[PDB]
């Protein structure tokens, strides 16, 4: 009746694995092990295409020829998944099979993405907006501002644009965050964490 | 027994509003750290009951004393300013070499020693006592924790928010038995109890998604132990983060007060 824990006993064995597709296989498919590793995976393909459906249009319905690929490339360049997550899914589609096929229709959903995540897991108290900025979007700028008011009728990402303009950044991508809740001063674009 | 719900999202304040009004609650839990950049006034306002706290995301673990220090002076003028009837917590593995989990992992009860002095520091830190919640165990750590639990309460200080629903994946998924909670379940007062889902191509093993009415074993759990749960001053929050539907909250919510009848 129970799935055998198998090589394993506690979850902490299974750490390493959470986030590699390529050693799943490597427990037995009926083992508890292969399960678990399964919902963390399953984990990582939802929030990145729950929150991004446009790109399984690239990828088709399963995700795969971006899931796997991506995810090995992620522990290659050891990523850390944290709110840049989504943008650098971006960036690994700009060197892949499908870097013909991105246009700003996919590279708003991975901002707005990103720029939501910040703003959810953040907990830096003094960092109040995160601004992101990006090669193909001259001008303006994503800003994810943490909630300040059970009563605010907006969405907290807002796509705003500059008045003087702005640095392209150095890479696709940059950042930099704020300590309020307004934009003075452009203290320089930072790249991405990772 | 008070019946509460938890408030983690903007967009659900006219529906918990609502439940408090036709009271279908008595308390709202907030997840407390999702609002630290609010006027802790304006919250205390906008619900008219006591509130309770329980903090995700402070990492507490794993977390450089510097940012894990601002958050908890922050978090203590909200203690101050809204009185919580409890302050909750969690146990929980997040990051793995700087990689960031996002299915949460079962911390390794063999690392006691660890868990004790930072559990120290943070109950220190916020200037209250402490609730510690429970996981939903998939791997074979559920038949450590109820003593790891006992042990570390003993020794901190520290409360157990006992989520029976967590406890009962366990026993699903691993075969401890929710009665080796039983000692937890007669000494605290808090509770958190909700439905819960299954991996989708397993359906035997049991995940965390508050999504869906309680189960019929939940429902037993609370039922048959219904005297070793309620005491003087206990509460159950029952806990939807999705599907929030005010519909199929409202029978749940009706189905613990027929569990827990008002005296
Ligand atoms: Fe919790
Ligand atoms: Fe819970
Ligand atoms: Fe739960």
């Amino acid at each position: 009746s129970l799935l055998p824990t198998a090589p394993v006993r506690i979850d902490a064995d299974l750490y390493d694995d959470l986030a590699n597709p390529a050693r799943q296989s490597l427990y037995p498919r009926d083992s508890r092990g292969f399960i678990r590793i399964d919902i963390s995976l399953r984990a990582y393909w939802h929030t990145l295409f729950d929150t991004c459906p446009r790109l399984l249009e690239l990828s088709g319905p399963s995700g795969g020829a971006i899931f796997l690929p991506f995810m090995a490339w992620a522990r290659e360049n050891n990523l850390a998944f944290d709110w840049s997550f989504f943008l650098w899914v971006y960036v690994w589609l700009q060197q892949s099979e499908f870097r013909e096929r991105l246009d700003e229709d996919q590279l708003l959903p991975v901002m707005t993405a990103s720029a939501t995540r910040w703003l959810m897991i953040d907990r830096d108290i003094d960092a109040c907006q995160i601004v992101l900025g990006s090669r193909s979007l001259a001008g303006a700028a994503v800003v994810g501002a943490k909630i300040d008011s059970i009563h605010c009728r907006l969405e907290q990402v807002q796509q705003v644009a500059f008045a003087a303009p702005l640095p392209l950044p150095d890479g696709e991508f940059g950042y930099f965050l704020t300590p309020g809740f307004e934009i003075d001063h452009f203290p320089g674009w930072r790249p991405l964490p990772r | 027994m008070q019946i509460g719900f938890n408030f983690t999202l903007t967009g659900t304040l006219d529906m918990v509003q609502q439940m408090i009004k036709e009271r279908k609650i008595d308390y709202v839990e907030m997840l407390i750290d999702n609002f630290v950049h609010l006027p802790p006034e304006q919250i205390a306002d906008s619900f008219d009951c006591p509130v309770a706290f329980h903090i995700m995301l402070s990492k507490y673990l794993e977390r450089d004393r510097e940012a894990l220090a601002a958050l908890g002076k922050r978090l203590r003028r909200f203690i101050d300013v809204m009185r919580p009837v409890y302050v909750s917590d969690h146990i929980l593995y997040f990051t793995h070499n700087g990689r960031s989990l996002f299915h949460l992992g079962e911390i390794d009860y063999g690392e006691y020693d660890h868990v004790r002095s930072k559990v120290e520091q943070w109950q220190d830190m916020l200037g209250t006592r402490l609730y510690l919640e429970n996981y939903p165990s998939i791997m074979d750590g559920a038949w450590d924790a109820p003593s790891f639990y006992e042990r570390l309460s003993r020794e901190t200080g520290v409360g157990v928010l006992f989520d029976a629903s967590n406890a009962i994946c366990a026993q699903n998924n691993t075969g401890a038995p929710v009665e080796l909670w039983k000692k937890i379940i007669e000494t605290t007062r808090h509770f958190h109890v909700a439905g819960y889902g299954t991996a989708f191509i397993e359906p035997r093993v049991k995940a965390d998604t508050h999504d869906r009415e309680m189960a019929e074993d939940t429902l037993d759990f609370l039922s048959r132990m219904r005297t070793s749960f309620d005491k003087p001053g206990a509460t159950i929050t029952y806990e939807r983060d999705f599907d929030i539907d005010y519909e199929s909250i409202s029978v749940d919510l009706k189905r613990l007060r027929d569990i827990f009848p008002c005296v």
